[PDB]
């Protein structure tokens, strides 16, 4: 079964804030949906490659050609924070 | 106890690309804080990456010139990880199938050459950049896209001499190559260090150090001889055992732990599905080899075992590309080989530090350079004169000959002209040829003077005072006239 | 001539004919909407002030003589996933709720291109997870068929807009059966193409090797034409295919005979009800009465799909959705003090349950420890979803089998259930998994809610498919009811 701890180092992973009672929610909702998971193990996939491109297709560069960036404004316009033409947060 | 110093290096080399990695704005931005984005590199939601092409071969070259074995099939994978400068939450990098793989550089410490391996060589994103500011942080996302080629060595170093070594040489293969100008100064070559002791006979390691901060490549040494150091005390203390990252104080010369690592950062690692599989064949490969010039080993080997310079020598000319071109097309030009490499080494390299300006933006050239070094070399212009000259060169170019004339610096030496001096003085000054046959005070000197005028500052001091004396002592006879 | 309930193809020969302006076209449109959506609620935001205006100038070009276009004066629903310039586009989160896009998607870039007038976004799960659409953060869409059912999901809009008579035509996407399950629910012809078949430059991201648009329509050859006109390789997508070929209604018209149609015995499985099982049943008959050679076959991977689909899916979704910070755009925590705060209080208040679920399970799936074990395992199990295929494609021309497993289920019935509604992606996910095309048309009803047949062909073979669909439509369809309900 899934601990406390592990599910706290998810949320973290995650960065997803998580209160007690979720905690433990999803200390058994992951089981619940693990349990599900784990029906891939009936599948043999002995000596099978993963398939991590479905489609067959490669080599699709783009030649090096600069295209001038969008406006100061127009890249801060959606920002709920920002000052002197940056983003703004908490101290880093 | 004795104890095996480990060390090994993590090197970020920033690609010249006109366009960035994975995103067509612009590799190069000016001032104005998020004026060089696009919604690709904003994070947008709904935006895909598509690989700049010349990034592909300029990391195949650089790869291949560090002697790596080149991947028939590679592709990208997200290392994932939240921070403000990395918008999307992950950077597109390279995992298990890294454009390069084992290669290697021999570098020179004491004696004998030794052989660095180098693990891997890889393609990613640089982030952007935060600037503090009080109790919050600014975020300026020009930065972020743009293309950077990890080198990971083989953990084989052993010393922080040895890995300043390593640096010089890889540095030096890099900017050959024409992919970076590979700068610390200015962050288009970065390095952080892994270093930790084993005592020797058994197997473990003390505690193991990431290091931050190295933005030169004294500050790299100087911070790994400082690590070395602590770690040592730390071993003969029996200190606790860890994974610690600190960051390098240029201040101080100490290193300060910054955070005391619990595991393993996990990133998640997985093959980027945005970006098709790369399947780089052999004509691509062979496309590529042919763009890679004769590299700093190679060449100092034929300066040494050829034209029989110095081991010195042949190193220093073969720092950087332009310099050996320069050099060579020099000595070609009929210019002795070993004075070209003097004022190479010298001179040259002085002008440039001073003035902090590259060679090439120079007005010296190939032609005009071994011009001067001829005059040297048949006695026309002495290495004073050249003091002068050269500087004029350099910065306004032209030709040392008419330089040295059209500023009266020809230094008359030949006895012929001389002769002549020495005549036209001791006619112009009876009195004083008497006053020396008498030895009523300074003739000598005074006909030494008036030669001096006489030839505006030109005639030979030594070979002056010799022809006069000479002529002088020839003469103790004696005349009269109304 | 409302023409609310006309075909995309009889619109554009009624435009062409100039028997009707542009802009009455887009009146009848938003008068559907206005009577028919405040129960339907299949729309989010409305684009009515700026389709007014493009119709205007169309109707100048109407009577220039100069009407370019594959869909010229055609109205168009897009689900809310899908980025249109200076429009509102929220993927019916509050992560993005009020969010104004500053860039166009490339599907959108070719849909205005052939002229065709954008009406406005549609409802949708929350960020494409889901089977119902009632994760929506804005509202619950209904089935046309039945108010009390479901619209399916997650393009539960696109289907509910395109069978209740408000638009001819909406795109949806679809990762697991997002586009097919909700035709299927709503009775109506949804296409997912191959993969790489349709740019994914501006989609919103769920699963970046299993995501693709596709068009909904009343009918197959509607759905055909529109797929003309969003189909393409694009340089801003580098796994769109460089397919210039996207001509779909070419082989429209002509007959099956010997056609050779291949039945999966797990499509007609377990989890598969009786009533959808008969329909199929009878759909396979017609099949065969229209000349088609149909047999059984195995597809012995098939029960693999909802668990490695699943796995994956999250598991891309745990990164594609790590962009959403505030920081840029999207909801911003005012209540955090420390950077950890911001990411974390941001994206547990803007993201919804169902989405914060799959994140947390596919962060882990990705996890040091459990990577292989999870993650690996499910993408070579989707090898051999698509392996199953292949060995079926040497000798079959096209896979047929239901859309889904059962009719549309009750609005709250399967909400609180995740494990349940999932069942729900039996017959569709194996598609996604194998990068192939998949089209759903109705073959029936039960208690009046729509049953889906499902064909599945060859990489870039629309073509095919649109030809045995149109076929088995001219036996069977629900072209009728429609404009009834
Ligand atoms: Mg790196």
């Amino acid at each position: 079964k899934v601990t406390r701890e592990e599910v706290e180092h998810i949320a973290n992973l995650a960065r997803l804030q998580i209160s007690p009672e979720e905690t433990e929610e999803m200390a058994n909702t992951l089981e619940s949906i693990l349990d599900f998971a784990k029906q891939n193990d009936s599948a043999d996939t002995e000596g099978v490659e993963p398939t991590y491109h479905v489609l067959d297709l490669q080599n699709v560069l783009r030649e090096d050609k600069a295209i001038k960036g969008i406006p100061q404004e127009l890249a801060l316009k959606n920002a709920k924070e920002t000052e002197d033409g940056q983003f703004k947060v908490p101290t880093i | 106890m004795h104890f095996e110093t480990v060390i090994g290096l993590e090197v970020h080399v920033e690609l010249k690309t006109d366009s960035k990695m994975f995103s067509p704005s612009p590799a190069h931005f000016g001032a104005e804080p998020n004026s060089n984005t696009n919604v690709i590199d904003l994070a947008y939601p709904g935006v895909l990456p598509v690989v700049n092409k010349r990034a592909v071969d300029w990391a195949m070259r650089a790869a291949m010139a560090l002697n790596m074995e080149i991947a028939t099939e590679s592709k990208f994978d997200r290392k994932n990880y939240f921070y403000p400068d990395n918008p999307k939450a992950y950077q597109i990098s390279q995992f298990d199938q890294p454009i390069g793989e084992n290669g290697y550089i021999d570098i020179e410490v004491d004696g004998e050459t030794k052989r660095i391996g180098i693990t891997r060589l890889h393609m990613e994103e640089d982030a952007g950049k935060s600037t503090h500011k009080g109790e919050y942080s600014l975020v300026d996302l020009n930065r972020q896209g743009t293309p950077l080629i990890e080198i990971v060595s083989e953990p084989d170093i052993r010393s922080p001499k040895e890995a300043y070594a390593y640096l010089e040489k890889l540095r030096s293969i890099i900017q050959y190559t024409g992919v970076s100008d590979v700068k610390m100064e200015e962050g288009s070559l970065r390095c952080d260090a892994n270093i930790s002791l084993r005592p020797y006979g058994q197997e473990k390691f003390g505690t193991k150090a990431e290091l931050k901060n190295l933005n030169s490549f004294n500050y790299v040494r100087k911070g790994l001889e400082y690590e070395e150091k602590r770690q040592e005390e730390e071993l003969l203390n029996g200190g606790e055992i860890g994974q610690e990252t600190r960051r390098f104080d240029e201040s101080t010369g100490k290193t300060i732990l910054m955070r005391v690592k619990e595991g393993s950062d996990d990133y998640r690692y997985f093959p980027e599905p945005d970006i098709v599989p790369l399947y780089i064949d052999d004509a691509w490969k062979e496309r590529v080899r042919q763009t890679i010039p004769e590299l700093p080993d190679e060449r100092k080997a034929k300066y040494v075992n050829e034209l029989g310079l110095p081991a010195y020598d042949a190193h220093v000319l073969t720092l950087t590309k332009e310099m050996s071109d320069f050099f060579e097309s020099t000595i070609e030009h009929g210019a002795d080989v070993k004075l070209t490499s003097n004022w190479l080494m010298g001179g040259v390299n002085e002008y440039l530090n001073k003035n902090q300006v590259e060679l090439l933006d120079t007005k010296l050239t190939p032609e005009n350079l071994a011009g001067m070094i001829k005059l040297i070399e048949d006695g026309t212009m002495s290495s004073k004169i050249a003091k002068k000259v050269f500087p004029e060169l350099a910065a306004k170019g032209g030709n040392a000959k008419q330089i040295m004339e059209d500023n009266g610096l020809v230094q008359i030496s030949d006895e012929a002209t001389l002769l002549k001096f020495v005549n036209e003085a001791l006619d112009n000054n009876e009195q004083s040829v008497e006053d020396y046959k008498n030895g009523k005070g300074k003739a000598m000197g005074f006909l030494v003077g008036q030669i001096m005028k006489a030839s505006k500052g030109q005639a030979n001091p030594q070979l002056v005072n010799q022809l006069l004396k000479q002529e002088l002592d020839k003469r103790l006879e004696h005349h009269h006239h109304h | 001539m409302s023409i609310r309930y006309e075909s995309v193809e009889n619109l554009l020969t009624l435009i062409k004919d100039k028997k009707i302006k542009p802009s009455d076209v887009v009146k009848d449109i938003y008068d559907a909407i206005e009577e028919t959506d405040p129960t339907i609620k299949s729309f989010l935001a409305l684009d009515k002030e700026n389709a007014i205006k493009k119709a205007q100038e169309l109707d100048e070009l109407q009577a220039k003589d100069q009407m370019d276009g594959k869909l010229f004066g055609i109205p168009m629903g897009i689900k809310d996933n899908i980025i249109t310039n200076g429009l509102e586009t929220t993927c019916a989160s509050k992560m993005l709720e009020g969010f104004v896009p500053i860039y166009e998607s490339t599907v959108m870039e070719k849909l205005h291109k052939e002229n065709a007038v954008l009406i406005g976004k549609l409802n949708m799960d929350e960020f494409a997870m889901g089977g119902s659409t009632e994760t929506s953060y804005f509202k619950k869409t209904v089935n046309p068929f039945d108010h009390k059912a479901v619209p399916g999901g997650s393009s539960g809009g696109s289907a509910a807009a395109v069978a209740a008579g408000l638009v001819p035509l909406s795109l949806g996407s679809d990762t697991g059966g997002s586009i097919r399950q909700p035709a299927a629910y709503c009775g109506v012809v949804g296409m997912k193409p191959t993969y790489g078949r349709v740019s994914r430059f501006g989609l919103v991201a769920f699963a970046s090797s299993l995501d693709q648009i596709g068009p909904l329509t009343r009918n197959v050859k509607d759905n055909a034409i529109v797929l003309e006109a969003i189909s393409g390789a694009d340089v801003n997508d580098s796994t769109s295919a460089p397919v210039d070929d996207v001509d779909f209604t070419s082989e429209i018209g002509k007959d099956i005979k010997g056609l050779k149609v291949a039945l999966p015995k797990e499509y007609l499985g377990e989890g598969v009800a009786d009533d959808v099982k008969e329909a199929v049943q009878n759909a396979v008959e017609t099949l065969k009465s229209l000349g088609a050679v149909v047999e059984e076959v195995s597809l012995p991977n098939t029960k693999f799909g909802i668990p490695s689909y699943y796995v994956i899916a999250s598991s891309e979704a745990s990164s594609n959705l790590s962009r959403f910070d505030g920081i840029r755009y999207g909801y911003h925590s005012k209540e955090a003090h420390s950077l950890e705060e911001l990411y974390k209080m941001s994206r547990s208040e803007g993201f919804g349950k169902e989405v914060k679920r799959r994140i947390f399970l596919g962060t882990f799936a990705l996890s040091s420890g459990y990577y292989d074990a999870y993650y690996k395992k499910s993408q070579k199990v989707r090898t051999l979803i698509k392996n199953d295929f292949d060995k079926v494609f040497e000798n079959y021309d096209v896979v047929v089998g239901p859309t889904a497993p059962t009719t549309a289920f009750n609005l709250g019935e399967e909400i609180d259930d995740p494990l349940t509604m999932y069942a729900n992606d039996l017959l569709t996910t194996p598609v996604n998994l194998a990068g192939l095309p998949g089209i759903s048309v109705p073959c029936g009803q039960s208690n009046g809610r729509p049953i889906g047949l499902q064909f599945i062909g060859k990489p870039f073979d629309e073509k095919t498919l649109y030809r045995v669909a149109y076929q088995y439509e001219t036996q069977y369809n629900l072209h009728d009811v429609y404009e009834k309900l």
